[PDB]
Formats: structure tokens, sequence, C-alpha cells
């Protein structure tokens, strides 16, 4: 298991670390974890898909475009659901005539 | 979504087009497919070459690819820019950010229309209210 | 069940150890406090980690 | 196509009765090299069990395979002496005899069924209907076996007796080739013994009825192309049943539950159902190829995964039930894999992407275009310097534009309605006079 335990520590440490940034570099985190860039890159990919790290990668500049790009959203999606029912409703009502 | 076939069909179907006399319109539907074929590429690509556009759209001349978007720029069916150094087209696509006061005024104008449309309906619903129901 | 688990851990077949363990759980309720309960548990814990 | 690295021996041995002859003939049809050996394995099996039809038909394909100059089997022994391996020929006596004995056998069984009806003991009548039913399946007569079992049904007096019959009926129903009947009867069987017990039948059950029924349902659904549901029912099937030589060998459940899950399943479901499960684990262990494929897909190991995947492809295509689905599932694994790649990458370099999917940049470009339009991947290609970027969607731009557009069409329909109401109210419509 010991290999897994090593990965486990490094993975928790990564989630703590990530939070002050919104742009963090892969050679900077590899250096901090104490391993090479490629195993960190592979960890990140699996982490975004599991969603224990939030963001996406820029591999043509070696950055993490972490997500803190949130704003609201909740208003904007509720207006979309409202907006789609009004189309179906107008189509329905006008079609009842004769 | 293939112009070569649409073209062949128009000659097959030709006599109908002439007797019914919606000739010339049938021609527009062919140009509109080429516009659709160019415009779908925009959705997909940031940057694409003219040579590449030309083979796939079946324009068969990069010179015409540049000519076709340029017609559309004047029309305002496309938001794009041409890079003749690289031999690329760059797509933009950003007419509105939706936080303009221009957009506020546009939405405000659309509300005045709705309130009048409703008022036509009220007079007409009321009219049936006067008439006795069956 | 314990002697059987002691043989099956040395022989090393993961499958049989798992069935032996579930089958041993049914008996457990009317047992008091013995040594045997830890020995049987010990194999079960390892199979759970896997 | 060809791929002779489908172990023919294992595929025969794992089956029995009608299912074996049927399957073997499918593989002989699709693969060139494997056909000869398949026809002989089929003929050795056909000599037993007692069926006439398969013997004529299979021997007919063997008589083509030798005699022609197209094939290489004519100059293969370069003279026909006796040997021990020597292509056989029809035996005029065997074909009459098999039919004669089969018919005679059916008569013995009918006479027996007649006294059991006379005695009026229900269980003896039910056993008889089983005996007539099973004989019709050895002789080769698919239909009559179902009729016998249908009759068996109103002689039941125990949850077990219902269970035996439904399974028996399922055996027949595969041969008729309608899957929907398997589902009614499996559900019926599952519901009848206390909703598959309530205690585990105490400590355990001697032979898992539970495992047989899920695996039959899973085969039915795979075929239906209910693929997500097909993995879901089948994974729960365990090695309890041990083997099934009249519906589905244990090798094929591992393949079916793996490949059928991978196409259609998302990440949460993959971990919860295929990986964490004790049940599926015997199956994953049984062949490491299916197992390595799952992890490699999950780890973002697409380059190793697809490489193992193409190699297996043609073998899985020789399998009777599995074959039309290979293309449909493989496409689904690639298009899901394409999304799955772009999820962590805002900006990806296309050469790495192309290499991972084992296709060239150019090919990969045209696959992506398709996904941007038809699919959900909001991304743009900078084909100048080959970088995949990095489209941020805006929840605002899509709602506002929609609200404005939706407002135009709402008004237009209202105007359209006033005009409809206007001709109706003053009573004009089109008339020829």
């Amino acid at each position: 298991h010991i290999e897994e335990l090593l990965r486990n520590i490094r993975t928790q440490v990564l989630i703590k670390l990530i939070k002050p940034y919104t742009r963090i570099h892969i050679p900077f985190i590899s250096k901090e974890l104490n391993i090479d860039v490629a195993d960190v890159e592979s960890l990140l990919v699996q982490c975004i898909l599991d969603n224990t790290i939030h963001g996406r990668i820029d591999q043509v500049n070696q950055l993490l475009e972490l997500d803190h790009q949130k704003r609201g959203g909740a208003r904007y999606t509720a207006l979309d659901k409202w907006t789609n029912q009004l189309n179906s409703l107008n189509q329905a009502v006008v079609s009842k005539l004769a | 979504n293939n112009p070569s076939e649409l073209r062949n069909l128009v000659n097959k179907h030709s006599e109908t087009f002439t007797r019914d006399n919606n000739m010339g319109l049938v021609k527009q539907c062919l140009s509109s497919l080429y516009k659709k074929n160019i415009q779908r590429l925009t959705k997909t690509f940031l940057t694409l070459s003219l040579q590449d556009m030309a083979s796939r759209v079946q324009l068969s001349g990069p010179q015409e690819a540049e000519k076709y978007v340029l017609h559309m720029i004047e029309d305002g069916e496309i938001f794009a820019s041409i890079n003749q150094k690289d031999g690329m087209v760059s797509f933009h696509d950003n007419p509105e950010k939706y936080n303009n006061p221009a957009m506020l005024h546009n939405i405000d104008q659309e509300m005045l229309k709705c309130i009048e449309l409703d008022e036509r309906l009220k007079a007409m619903d009321q009219e049936i209210t006067v008439n006795p129901q069956f | 069940y314990a002697l059987e688990i002691q043989m099956y851990t040395a022989q090393k077949n993961n499958k049989k150890l798992k069935a032996l363990y579930e089958q041993s759980l049914h008996i457990k309720s009317a047992i008091p406090h013995p040594l045997i309960m830890g020995v049987i548990r010990e194999c079960g814990g390892k199979m759970h980690l896997r | 196509v060809e791929n002779p690295s489908l172990d023919l021996e294992q595929y025969a041995a794992s089956y029995s009765g009608l299912m074996r002859i049927e399957r073997l003939q499918f593989i002989a049809d699709h693969c060139p090299t494997l056909r000869v050996e398949a026809l002989k394995m089929a003929l050795s099996f056909v000599q037993r069990t007692f069926n006439v039809d398969m013997y004529e038909e299979i021997h007919r394909k063997l008589s083509e395979a030798t005699r022609s100059s197209l094939r290489e089997l004519q100059n293969a022994p370069d003279a026909i002496p006796e040997s021990g391996v020597e292509p056989p020929a029809l035996d005029t006596a065997w074909v009459e005899a098999t039919r004669k004995k089969a018919l005679l056998k059916l008569e013995k069984l009918d006479t027996d069924l007649k006294n059991y009806k006379g005695n009026s003991i229900k269980e003896s009548i039910r056993r008889g209907h089983d005996d007539l039913g099973d004989h019709y399946l050895d002789c080769g007569d698919l239909s009559n076996a179902l009729k016998c079992y249908s009759r068996a049904r109103d002689y039941c007096t125990s949850a077990k007796h219902v269970i035996n019959m439904c399974l028996n009926v399922i055996k027949v129903s595969v041969y008729l080739q309608n899957w929907s009947h398997v589902l009614s009867y499996v559900s019926k069987a599952e519901s009848t013994p206390e909703i598959a017990e309530q205690r585990g039948e105490r400590d355990s059950q001697t032979q898992a009825i539970l495992t047989k029924l899920k695996c039959a349902a899973g085969l039915a659904e795979l075929a239906a192309r209910k693929y997500k549901q097909a993995a879901k029912c089948l994974l729960l099937a365990s090695f309890d049943h041990c083997d099934f030589p009249e519906l589905l060998s244990p090798s094929n459940v591992a393949i079916y539950g793996g490949l059928c899950a991978l196409a259609t399943f998302d990440r949460q479901e993959l971990q919860r159902n295929v990986i964490s499960s004790s049940s599926f684990k015997l199956f994953l262990e049984l062949e490491p190829q299916v197992r390595d494929i799952i992890f490699k897909f999950y780890e973002s190991k697409y380059a190793s995964c697809l490489k193992m995947l193409d190699e297996m492809k043609d073998n899985l295509l020789l399998d009777m039930y599995l074959a039309p689905h290979v293309r449909t599932l493989y496409t689904q694994i690639r298009n899901r894999a394409l999304i799955q790649y772009f999820s962590p990458y805002v900006s990806a370099d296309m050469h790495r992407m192309a290499a991972a999917f084992n296709t060239t940049v150019a090919a990969l470009e045209d696959e992506l275009t398709q996904l941007i339009l038809e699919g959900l991947i909001s991304a743009r290609v900078d084909s100048h310097s080959k970088i995949l970027y990095a489209r941020d969607v805006d929840q605002r731009s899509t709602t506002f534009e929609k609200s404005l557009l939706m407002g135009k069409e709402f008004q237009r329909r209202a105007k359209a309605m006033m005009l409809r109401a206007a001709v109706l109210r003053n009573q004009i419509h089109v008339k020829s006079p």
C-alpha cells in the first residue's frame, strides 16, 4: 500500500495548496511535492475528472487555470429554464385556436 | 450539406421550377448552403486556413474563401477577420457582452411592443365577453 | 474455520478467504470473548483493505 | 478479416447441445482460417446428441470448402487414402437412423406421459412434459419444446417448480430468438421464491438461482441495445452459477459486462459498479485483457487502451451475440474518450492528443469538428500552430440572446393568430366556387 499512502499525502497537500492561487505552475507544484513534472501532470488529470481539484490545464504554457471564475450563474440558469417553458407555452396556447 | 449534389438536383428538377416560376429563388438556396457551410466552421474553429476552408466547403480556390467571408462582413452575417500574412481566417464572434446600456434600451423597446400587443388582445377578449356565449 | 484460514492465507487464494470469512460471521453472535475471534478477523481485515 | 487468435478449443468446450453447433457455424462463416477445424468440431459434436439437420448443412459447407480450387483443401492431402484425419462424407444410413431413433424416442416419452395423466399426480405430469420438452431440443425441433413447457405450467405447486420451468422455457426461447419472453419469465422466477429470498437461504444457497436469471436478462438487454442496463443487470451475476453450457459461458459475461459498461458509463458509475464490486472481480481476474482495458481507459491511458482494444476487436466480432455491437460500442468509447480528454484541459496540444487516440493530427481535427457541432465540447482549434483552446461559455450570452429571440417569435405567432382569428370570425375560407 505504501506507494498509495505517498500519493494520498501528496494529493491532500495539493488541495490545501491550490486555494491562494488561480494560476499555479506545474513545475512549481512538482518541486513542492518532490517528484517530476510528468507524475504531477498525470495526477492532475485524474483529479479534475474525480473533481478533488477544480480547474483545467494550459499545457502550452504549463499552468493550471484553476476555477474561481465563478460569479453567480444561479440567476442566469433559472432565467434560461423559465425562458425555454415560455416558448413551449406560447406554441401550445396559440395552437388551440381552431 | 453537400452543394455538389444540390446542384445536380436543380438540373434534374428544372422544368418544374420553370413552369411554377420560382426560378431564381431556387438559385439562392444554393448560395445559402455555401453560407451555412462557411458559418458552421466558425462555431468549431478559432483559426482555420483559407486553403483548408476551400477544400472542405468545396469553394475550390482560397481566393474565393476570402471573397465569400468579405461579402458576409458587409452583410453582418459573420464576425471575422482575415490574416493575409499567415493565410488564415481568424473568427471573432462578440457583438454583445450583454452588459451594454444599448442592450437595455433594446430590451426596453421590445417591452413597449408587448404591452401594446396585449392591449389588442384585451379589446378583442372583451368583445367576445359582450357577445353571448354558446 | 481458523485453521482453514491459516492454510488459505499460506496458499494464497483471495477468493476462498472472503467466503470463509462471511460464513464465519453467522456463528459469532453467541460466542463470548475468545482469542479465535481476533484470529478470524485478522484475515478479514486484510481482504477488506484489498 | 482474419485473426486466428480466438482460441477455438475453449469456445467449443465451454458449450454444449444446440448452442455449440450454432455458434461454431457463426465463427466459420466470418473467419477464413478457423472454418475447417470448426466444421470438424461441429461434426464430432453433431454425431452425438442426435440431430440430422445440422449434419447435412455443415457437411455441405465442408463439401464446398474441400472441392473448390478457390480454397486450398483440395490439394491439401494430394490424394485421399484412409488416414484418420480424412474429410468424411455423408453416410446414408446415419441420417435416416438418427431421425428414426428420435421419432421412436418421442413415442416412448409420450406413452409415459399418458399413464402420468391417467394417474393424475401433478408432479409426474410436469416431469413428463419436461421429458418430452428436452427430447425435442436434442432432435433439433425448436418449436415443439416450448409447447411442452407451456403445458407444464398448470401443474405447479412450489416456487421451485416455477423456477425450473421458466429456466427451461428460457432455454427454448433463445432458439425461437425473441428476448422479451426471457424478461417476463426471469422476472416471474425472481418474484416467486420470496423476491429471491430474505435470508440468503440461511448461510448460503447451494446453487444460485439469482445469478442465472440476471445473466439471461443481461444477454437480452445487450442485444436489445439497452447497453447501460445490460452491464447493470449482468455485473451482479457471480461465479456462483459456475458455468452455463446452454445460455452463456463465463468468459463472455466478463467481456460483455466490461465493454458494455465502458461505452455508456460516466466516472462515478464506473468506480461504483465495475471496480468496487467483489462480484465482478472473479470475472475481471479470469481474463486480464478486459480488466486492463477498463483501468487504462479510466487513468487517461487511452494510447495503451486503444492499442489492446484493436487487437481484440476481430476476435470479439467472431462471437455470435456480440458481433453487430462491436462497432457501436467502440465508437461510443472513442467519442466519450474525446470529451474525457478535453474535461481537464482548457488548452491542449493537438499532437499529444492525436498520439493518445493513435490517429494522425489531420484525422483527429475532423473528429473534433464533429464533436464541437453535434457534441457538447465547447472548444476551438487554432489550426495555425495546432493548439486546442479554450472557449469559455457564458451563461449570460446564451440566456440573453435566447430571451430576445424567443420574444420576437412569441410576438410573431400572436400576430399570426390575430390574422387566423380574423378570417374565421368573418367566415371565409378557400372555396373552388
